[PDB]
């Protein structure tokens, strides 16, 4: 099935001929683009005032790799590796240590924020939901040595804040 | 179409573009990839790995990982019979070190042997 | 006709005979290559059959909707490079056997 | 069987496979493969000597027009002596089929540059020259096209590895950007994934 | 939209398309959020007493390529496919 | 054995077409060193081109010959348009060290490069 | 919290001058919100 | 809840704290050394010790398919309490 | 991004080099060097206008090799998906060559209307743009309850701004004049250079890849596709507009005839499991596990396949050794095959109708880099 | 010492090298070109500076991955300069406007900045401290500058007195004094004879000093390889460049050689020549 275009030719009656003549000679096209356009000027335009209202969203968005952990317990990670198996440009790096209890952790823990080309993989991966693609997302970073998270930034990081992590994640875990 | 053809060697290092500090310096090894000794299986046989031997690696004093200034570290060349991958090597100039296959030898046991009458082969316990 | 379809190409006025003696020159020329290879089988049953079509109408769109190359002078553009690689194919001897072998070890993938 | 699986269909099949054997048979000089596999798809594997004749027969003749030109390039494959494989790729708009006109090379020795007969595979044939360095006797124009003017090495081959040797930087010693040895960050680590066990008993190669 | 009638009117008559009507500024018609946790449904699988993996093994079903000639009164020159017939024109108001 | 070559029958064509080579490199220099605006006297720049070429003498293969005049002569071609850029060529150059020498006891101490 | 605005000028904040002390009457920030009130603001709710 | 070293700095929840003749220290110099002020060994005595009056009993996590998987411990360890390998909360019998 | 060397007689041409390859990265050795499922999203960004359908064309590159067939809601929300990306692939195009001839504000308009279909992209998925989101395997994570009904007010919105953008322009007079003497193509020359898509719907030959060979369900909507007459930049962008209100019909066919079946292929050793039963299970947490660190084993051999990308045919062939690794892969790009033949399309015109000629085929100078 | 001081492999790009450098000044000329040469050996550079930002960023992305630092200080307080430098293997100081200000005279900055920093570096236990100074400095007459740099070299050879006193001759190169001043010309002609040394050979002579030990407590002085008439050396300019009170009078002053102290040849370097240099540099002038 086709539908092409661009077949017809100009009517050699002396209307129609002569309505091109007009056009031709009488610029009126071109003011009924202007009418267009005056008609989208009287609109209300839709922009949003920036600093204080802030464009929506999704329950799902890819921001601030944040770190969950238990109710009143300790780190939700176990140093399992998954995340920086799947990691697509490698930026999760994982020295994994026990300590003097007997469960198994970690040393070091290392989110590099250039390499992250925030897909979701290790979100996706981790079978505790301890790494978690944060709500927000600003970074605005003025050095480089900053934009290199720790282990210990990302626990500060996560203990900011849960309970947007949580309604996000406890809105959304039955689809993923 | 018939043309000059003479029967000698290659020299393909003076084309492939990679410096003569790792032409004459690094040094190749072919050898079949040993059966990781936890899992019994052997498909991981039957391919003969050509790697380069392992240089320099610091720590980065920033992270805490290990750079190196070896872009030659993680070449692997999954081959199939060694008289190509000695024909390869050679044809692409650096040295190498041949390492022999080793297959499983074949045994001779029996559940019957062990559940021997006067040959010291018992089972002991089942 | 009246301003095909295709761009590069203006209509013909007589797509019959032009086409029959492109297909007498396929003929001829075909009649220059060598016998007992069945390249010239193939050619010349094709060609047989094609001069058929073609003989038995004298229309335009029902010559069309049957002779398949549509619309029409497809037909003649391609009967045109058929000539070209029947006059490329007295030489270069496509019939002959074989060249010497590849080491027969190369074009089994799975290495 | 039947649901969440592809199923076929064995008539495209026999199409293609009495079309291959027809081709084998009435180009004998060149042919050495035709295989079809599962889902009828052809591939015709063809000596490096016949690659102007095929084409100018695939292009044509009425009974396999494929005037649709598609990609090239060389397959790089060690353990022969003949590594590259250049590889065709041919649409029929009259037909509807797709055939993969693969020919083998060598390193040193050109095969016969197919831009005589297909406008499509200049740059084509400008990349894998650029890329591998599979020479292309009479050819126009060959340049340096999808890499860097000064830097050399064919990079798309095995024997490259994956960062280059070469890395930029900007010094204000000479006042302009500068060509060093690789310092990486970092390693890029390699995980040992080619697990046993054979995960595929029909496509077994014979031991020794 | 939420302006006086004589401006409405202006953008009527600059462009006739009933501008007030639709105007791509949603207000009624944004999804209402916080929307009922859903309960996903499971396929043809996790069906108990009949699923042998032996069947649908699509991983397995991969033949090795069939081969015709090699390195090693016909009735024939048939096409790669039957010939493709014509499309018509669509009704849906087509040209001309 | 059948190896079909790029131009050479024997080494004299291959010795032509080199010194023919040399010849555009000779008359390429000037005017690229005049055009970029550089820094560097043509002593210097010349020695280092013939320096280039008496790095790779030792090939006798005349396939290899071969593919070294069509490189020689691609980077002349683009170094005699303005496509190359200032950086390229000094890239060529080595005015930035590298200052790594030879001797045993220097890598001995600097280590681990044997 | 007006409703007559459409989607997008449903919900703004009015920020306040030095919360941490850095004289925020001018040159607002972003992330000056408590996170409960960044679930509400960024529309991923319907109720405050 | 963190030692000060002789150094003169926060210390950690990892055994990493410097010493006195680095480099490092100079260049945490302008830039505060922000750590997890909440560790992961004092919430463990602050769980409870569960008693429960089966034998051999699960762990979950508190939710179904939110946390760690399901797993089952045994409780014939008399004055030893079970201990979970991901909780890290522990269990005792009740005869 | 391009380089453009072109030796011209005055305010006219002789010949033009495109100098390409500024946009190099190296996507096919950084494929060969890692699986499957990690190498997915370079698939995703070579082209990055149209975003979807090289996911489509990717994941039907694996099931095909692999044999296996997705579940059927998994299909009508991946054509879903792939009309979405034709509709925004062909509205950015036509509004960046309205930028680059002139004519500031439909595309503004236009892009309005994309501020909508990113919101969607972000209501799927999260991601503004590049959401991977198509696993081989079928469609991973479907979508939230609430999205249907917004397609559907957006597809009445959109029919109405359409209208409007061709009430604006389209008769344009001297938009007309700009673009019409220029670009012609001729049958041959769409079959020897090797065009793709768009340009053999404008000039002459009536082809479609989506029609002739039904990859998906696609052959079960009735939709027709237009063709072109003279072989033309206007008649081309005619085209285009028409191949968007094509899309429109099929999203409205699409939302009519819905299958509620499942997200994924039920084959656990290709997909991975859901959170419920890898909480609490060992297989699919053994698979779970297995299947993102090693990724899955892919049968030997070579494949190619391509589907209708908004530019044009994008071909991607694959070749597996019998591994968790692609051997290599390759991509047919449309505009590397567009760009192909620049100097017969542009032999007899001037300087500002060349941008024209670019503008007329659509241009990302991503995926015209292989 | 500790480890990560201790060289590492290669050179280049955050290769981890020996020195660990606190350096005064390097918002200037040689002191830039220093942080370049220790750069390229891959050292880390802890630089404090007083003025704007810009500077420092403009000069930033000289090293590699977080390997510079950057820092304050001030000429009056020694807290702020005892922090930066607290843990530091080599210090350089590198200071001097050479015209007064308002708040400095060509006294106190040459005088008082050696005084707090060799004060606190003394207390703190630095080692290798490089101190620059300008050639022929006296007791004797025509500069304050000169005198309070004399008063200066006094000071840093009394209190520490293994600190290397370099100087090297009035150097040129891309971002000269002498020779912009004689671009920026109009005219009067005196007669001085004088030696050029080119500053790439100075700071990489400066970088060689400083990484290789045993060569400490010595002063050393840099040398021109032509050493001939200053009007000579200015029609040489013009030419070149294809046009026909106390900066001039510093440079009429004093250019001698001095037989006591040891230079370039000490050290293991070429020198290049002005001739080369200078019409390296010779740019800007009329097409
Ligand atoms: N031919 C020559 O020029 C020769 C010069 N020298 C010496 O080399 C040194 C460097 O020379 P040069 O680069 O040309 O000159 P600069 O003035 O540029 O170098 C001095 C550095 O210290 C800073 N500085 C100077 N005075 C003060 C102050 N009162 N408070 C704070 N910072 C101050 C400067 O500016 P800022 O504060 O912005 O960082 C700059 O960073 C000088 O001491 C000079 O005497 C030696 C031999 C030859
Ligand atoms: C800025 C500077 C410009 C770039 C500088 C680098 C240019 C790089 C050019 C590279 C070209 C080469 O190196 S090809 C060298 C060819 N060498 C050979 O040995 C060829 C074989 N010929 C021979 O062996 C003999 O002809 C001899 C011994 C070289 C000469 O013998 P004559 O005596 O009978
Ligand atoms: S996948 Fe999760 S639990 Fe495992 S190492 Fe990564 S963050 Fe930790
Ligand atoms: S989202 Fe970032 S950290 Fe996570 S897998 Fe992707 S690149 Fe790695
Ligand atoms: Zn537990």
């Amino acid at each position: 099935t086709y539908k092409y275009v661009n077949l017809r030719e100009p009517s050699m009656d002396m209307k129609s001929v002569t309505d091109r003549a007009a056009q031709t000679l009488l610029w009126t096209e071109l003011i009924r683009g202007l009418g267009m356009t005056l008609s989208y000027l009287f609109r209300e335009p839709a922009t949003i005032n920036y600093p204080f209202e802030k464009g929506p969203l999704s329950p799902r968005f890819r921001g601030e790799h944040a770190l969950r952990r238990y109710p009143s317990g300790e780190e939700r990670c176990i140093a399992c590796k998954l995340c920086e198996a799947v990691c697509p440009a490698q930026a999760i790096t994982i020295e994994a240590e026990p300590r003097a209890d007997g469960s198994r952790r970690t040393t070091r823990y290392d989110i590099d924020m250039t390499k992250c080309i925030y897909c979701g993989f290790c979100q996706e991966a981790c079978p505790v939901d301890a790494i978690v693609e944060g709500p927000n997302f600003e970074f605005s970073t003025e050095t480089h040595e900053e934009l290199l998270y720790n282990k210990e930034k990302l626990l500060n990081n996560g203990d900011k804040w849960e309970a947007e992590i949580a309604a996000n994640i406890q809105a959304d875990y039955l689809y993923r | 179409t018939q043309l000059i053809t003479v029967d000698e060697k290659l020299d393909i290092t003076t084309l492939t573009g990679v410096p003569e500090e790792h032409i004459k310096t690094r040094k190749a090894r072919i050898f079949v990839p040993a059966r990781n000794n936890m899992q019994s299986g052997v498909n991981n046989t039957k391919k003969w790995k050509m790697e380069f031997d392992t240089r320099e690696r610091w720590e980065n004093p920033l992270m805490g990982w290990a750079s190196t200034a070896d872009p030659l570290s993680n070449l692997v060349l999954t081959f199939s019979t060694k008289e190509d991958a000695i024909a390869f090597a050679e044809k692409n100039g650096w040295s190498y070190d041949v390492e022999e296959r080793k297959v499983p030898k074949p045994k001779s046991k029996s559940y019957g042997a062990n559940f021997s009458w006067n040959k010291r082969t018992r089972v002991s316990t089942k | 006709k009246k301003t095909t379809g295709l761009v590069g190409l203006a209509v013909c006025e007589t797509p019959h005979e032009r086409l029959k003696i492109l297909y007498t020159k396929i003929l001829d020329v075909l009649g220059h290559i060598p016998k007992n290879a069945a390249y010239r089988k193939y050619t010349e049953q094709i060609t047989n059959e094609k001069l058929s079509i073609v003989k038995a109408e004298p229309d335009v769109k029902k010559l069309e909707e049957q002779l398949q190359g549509g619309q029409i002078e497809e037909v003649i553009l391609q009967a045109e490079n058929e000539l070209s690689l029947a006059r490329k194919m007295i030489q270069w001897k496509p019939w002959e056997p074989l060249v010497e072998e590849p080491p027969a070890s190369q074009w089994k993938w799975p290495i | 069987t039947r649901p969440t699986v592809r199923p076929r269909n064995d008539v495209a099949h026999k199409q293609l496979s009495a079309f291959g054997e027809y081709v084998a048979e009435i180009l004998p000089k060149y042919v050495q493969q035709v295989q079809v596999s599962c889902f009828s798809e052809l591939e015709i594997c063809i000596h490096p000597d016949g690659v102007i004749p095929v084409l100018t027969f695939l292009r044509d003749h009425s009974n396999a027009q494929f005037k649709s030109l598609a990609d090239l390039t060389a397959v790089d494959i060690p353990t022969r002596q003949n590594r590259f494989e250049i590889v065709y790729n041919l649409l029929s708009l009259r037909f509807n089929s797709r055939i993969r006109v693969k020919t083998y090379t060598d390193e040193l020795t050109p095969v016969e540059s197919s831009v005589s007969v297909y406008k499509a595979a200049n740059w084509y044939e400008r990349e894998i020259w650029d890329m591998f360095g599979v020479f292309f006797a009479n050819h126009p124009d060959l340049r340096r096209i999808l890499t860097d003017y000064g830097f050399e090495g064919h990079p798309f081959r095995k024997d490259f590895p994956l960062s280059g040797y070469v890395e930029l930087r900007y010094d204000d010693e000479v006042k302009r950007v500068v060509a060093e040895p690789v310092e990486l960050a970092q390693e890029f680590r390699k995980f040992d994934l080619n697990s046993p066990w054979e995960a595929f008993p029909a496509y077994r190669q014979p031991p020794e | 939209a939420s302006a006086t009638r004589l401006i409405q009117g202006l953008r009527n008559w600059a462009s006739g398309r009933d501008l007030q009507a639709k105007l791509q500024l949603r207000y009624q018609e944004i999804s209402k959020r916080t929307q009922p946790p859903p309960k996903l449904p499971v396929g043809p699988s996790h069906r108990l007493s009949n699923n042998y993996y032996c069947a649908r093994d699509g991983r397995r079903e991969a033949m090795p390529p069939s081969i015709v000639m090699s390195s090693q009164s016909e009735k024939k020159a048939v096409s790669p496919a039957p010939p493709i017939k014509r499309w018509e024109l669509s009704q849906d108001e087509p040209y001309l | 054995t059948s190896v079909k070559p790029i131009f050479s029958r024997d080494m004299n064509e291959a010795k032509r077409r080199v010194r023919e080579l040399y010849r555009a490199w000779y008359r390429e220099v000037p005017n690229t060193v005049h055009l970029f605006q550089l820094d560097i006297s043509v002593k210097q720049g010349r020695d280092k081109v013939r320096e280039m070429f008496k790095k790779n003498a030792h090939v006798t293969d005349p396939r290899v010959v071969d593919l070294l005049v069509i490189k020689g002569k691609m980077e002349l071609e683009e170094t005699i348009n303005v496509w190359k850029q200032r950086t390229h060529v000094m890239r060529f150059f080595h005015e930035t060290e590298a200052p790594r020498p030879k001797d045993f006891l220097s890598k001995f101490y600097v280590g681990h490069d044997p | 919290e007006d409703n007559k605005q459409f989607f997008g000028r449903h919900r703004w904040v009015i920020y306040t001058t030095e919360m941490n002390g850095k004289n925020t009457f001018w040159d607002v920030d972003g992330s000056m919100v408590p996170p409960e009130w960044h679930r509400w603001l960024h529309c991923m709710t319907d109720d405050p | 809840g963190v030692r000060t070293s002789p150094t003169g700095e926060k210390v950690t929840h990892t055994g990493q704290v410097y010493d006195d003749e680095d480099y490092r220290r100079v260049r945490f110099v302008g830039r505060q050394k922000e750590v997890n002020e909440n560790f992961a060994i004092d919430l463990i005595a602050e769980q409870p010790v569960s008693q429960v009056g089966s034998r051999v009993i699960s762990c979950d996590g508190g939710g179904g398919a939110l946390g760690h998987p399901r797993v089952y411990i045994n409780l014939d360890k008399e004055t030893k309490t079970g201990t979970c390998g991901y909780c890290g909360l522990q269990f005792r019998q009740q005869h | 991004v391009l380089r453009l060397v072109m030796e011209l007689s005055g305010e006219m041409v002789r010949k033009c080099d495109p100098h390409i390859g500024l946009l190099h990265r190296g996507t096919e050795k950084l494929i060969e060097y890692k699986t499957y499922l990690q190498a997915l999203p370079y698939f995703d960004r070579l082209d990055y206008v149209s975003m979807m359908c090289n996911e489509q064309a990717y994941s039907l590159a694996v099931e095909k090799l692999l044999n296996i067939q997705p579940p059927p809601r998994a299909q009508w929300i991946r054509v879903l998906f792939g009309e979405i990306t034709r509709l925004l692939n062909h509205i950015m195009a036509v509004t960046t060559h309205a930028l680059d001839i002139g004519a500031m504000t439909p595309f503004f308009w236009m892009f309005e209307e994309r501020e909508k279909m990113f919101e969607f992209y972000e209501r799927v998925s999260g991601a503004r743009m590049h959401a991977a989101y198509v696993r081989p395997g079928g469609v991973h994570q479907d979508l939230p309850l609430g999205l249907m009904d917004d397609i559907y007010e957006f597809s009445k919105n959109f029919s109405l701004r359409i209208d409007e953008l061709e009430e604006m322009l389209t008769n344009n007079r001297i938009w007309r004049n700009r673009t019409v003497d220029i670009g012609v193509v001729t049958a041959e020359d769409a079959l020897n250079y090797g065009f793709s898509g768009v340009m053999l719907r404008g000039s002459g030959i009536q082809w479609d890849l989506r029609k002739t060979q039904p990859y998906d369900v696609y052959d079960q909507v009735e939709f027709d596709v237009p063709i072109g007459s003279r072989g033309d930049c206007y008649d081309r962008y005619l085209c285009r507009v028409e191949e968007m209100r094509q899309s429109i019909r099929i999203i409205s066919q699409c939302l009519n005839k819905m299958p509620p079946g499942e997200i994924k292929v039920d084959d656990a050793k290709v997909s991975p499991p859901k959170r419920a039963e890898m909480k609490t299970s060992m297989e699919s947490l053994i698979h779970h596990f297995k299947l993102y660190t090693e990724g899955y084993q892919v049968p030997p051999g070579a494949t190619y396949t391509a589907i209708e990308a908004p530019k044009g045919e994008f071909g991607v062939y694959l070749v597996s050794d019998g591994s968790s690794r692609p051997y290599r892969c390759k991509i047919k790009a449309p505009g590397f095959a567009h760009l192909a033949g620049l100097d017969k399309m542009s032999k007899g015109h001037m300087l500002a109708d060349v941008v024209a000629i670019i503008g007329t085929q659509d241009i990302v100078f991503g995926e015209v880099d292989r | 010492l500790h480890h990560a001081v201790i060289p590492h492999g290669k050179g280049g790009r955050s290769s981890v090298s020996g020195i660990v450098a606190t350096v005064f000044g390097a918002t200037g000329f040689l002191g830039r070109y220093l942080v370049n040469h220790l750069g390229r050996m891959g050292s880390q550079v802890i630089v404090p500076y007083r003025c704007e930002p810009y500077d420092t960023m403009h000069l930033r992305p000289m090293g590699d991955l977080g390997q510079i630092i950057f820092m304050d200080w001030n000429g009056r307080d020694k807290d702020s300069i005892r922090r930066a430098v607290e843990h530091s293997n080599v210090v350089i100081n590198l200071v001097g406007r050479e015209w007064e200000t308002k708040n400095f005279d060509f006294e106190d900055v040459f005088v008082k900045i050696p005084q707090a920093i060799a004060q606190v570096s003394k207390e703190a236990g630095v080692e290798k401290f490089i101190h620059i100074s300008h050639l022929n400095a006296d007791i004797k007459s025509s500069s304050k500058y000169l005198r309070n740099k004399a008063v200066g070299e006094k000071e840093v050879r009394e209190t520490f007195p293994e600190a290397t006193i370099i100087k090297p001759a009035d150097i040129f190169g891309r971002e000269d004094r002498f020779l912009n001043y004689f671009a920026n010309i109009r005219s009067l002609g005196k007669k001085t004879v004088k030696q050029p040394v080119y500053i790439v050979d100075v700071t990489k002579g400066i970088i060689n000093a400083i990484k290789d030990p045993d060569a400490r407590g010595k002063t050393f002085a840099f040398v021109g390889p032509n050493r001939y008439l200053l009007f000579d050396l200015v029609q040489y300019v013009f030419a070149v460049a294809h046009r026909p009170r106390d900066k001039v009078e510093r440079i009429h002053t004093t250019d001698r050689t001095l037989p006591h102290l040891p230079g370039l040849e000490d050290l293991g370097v070429q020198a290049t020549p002005l001739e080369l240099k200078a019409i390296e540099v010779l740019r800007r002038h009329r097409t």
